[PDB]
C-alpha cells in the first residue's frame, strides 16, 4: 500500500514492520534524490 | 534433560542459567528431542 | 605482535594484541572503541 | 545489528545473509552519496 496506517490498523508489529522498511527505504531514496535534483539546480544557480 | 519435574506453563517454573560450561552442540548431534529449534542462535557454534 | 584473526575467550576479532598502558576501571578488561574495537582486553 | 561478525558467530548462512544483503545495500547508498556529495563539492571547487 502506499499508507502505513491501514497497516497498523489491520497488521501486527513484524510483518507491518517489514513493509514499512520497504516502504521508507523508498521515501529515504526519493527524498535524498531530491536533495541531489535540488543541489545540481543549485550548482547551476551558483554558476549563473 | 534428565528433569525429574517440571511446573505446569500455567505458571511455568522459571530457572536461572549462567557461570557453567555447555556443549550445546551436543543437543543438535543429540537428537534425544522432538524439537531443538535454535531461533536467534545458530547451534552449531555455541558450544566454543 | 603479530596480526591474526582471533577468537579470544570467547571475544572473537582480528587483529595484534601488544601490552596496553591504557587505564582499564577494575570493573573493565575490555572495552570498545569506535567500531566496537578493543583498546585494551582482559591488557 | 551493526555487526555482521556477531550474527556470523551466531546465526545460520541464510538469515545472516539476507540480513548482510540489507546492511550491505544501507552502504552501497552511503558510499555514493557520498562520492555524489564529494563531486559537487568537486564542481563548486572546478569552477572555483
Ligand atoms: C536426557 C536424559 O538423559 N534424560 C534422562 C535419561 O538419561 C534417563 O535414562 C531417564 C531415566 O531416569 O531419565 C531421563
Ligand atoms: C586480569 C585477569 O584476571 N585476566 C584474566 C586472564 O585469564 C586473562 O588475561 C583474561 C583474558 O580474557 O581473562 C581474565
Amino acid at each position: 500500500s502506499s499508507v502505513l496506517n491501514d497497516i497498523l490498523s489491520r497488521l501486527d508489529p513484524p510483518e507491518a514492520e517489514v513493509q514499512i522498511d520497504r516502504l521508507i527505504t523508498g521515501r529515504l531514496q526519493s527524498l535524498q534524490t531530491y536533495v541531489t535534483q535540488q543541489l545540481i539546480r543549485a550548482a547551476e544557480i551558483r554558476a549563473s | 534433560f534428565n528433569a525429574t519435574r517440571f511446573a505446569s506453563v500455567y505458571a511455568w517454573n522459571r530457572k536461572r542459567i549462567s557461570n557453567c560450561v555447555a556443549d550445546y552442540s551436543v543437543l543438535y548431534n543429540s537428537a534425544s528431542f522432538s524439537t531443538f529449534k535454535c531461533y536467534g542462535v545458530s547451534p552449531t557454534k555455541l558450544n566454543d | 605482535n603479530k596480526c591474526v584473526n582471533f577468537n579470544f575467550n570467547g571475544l572473537t576479532g582480528t587483529g595484534v594484541l601488544t601490552e596496553s598502558n591504557k587505564k582499564f576501571l577494575p570493573f573493565q578488561q575490555f572495552g570498545r572503541d569506535i567500531a566496537d574495537t578493543t583498546d585494551a582486553v582482559r591488557i
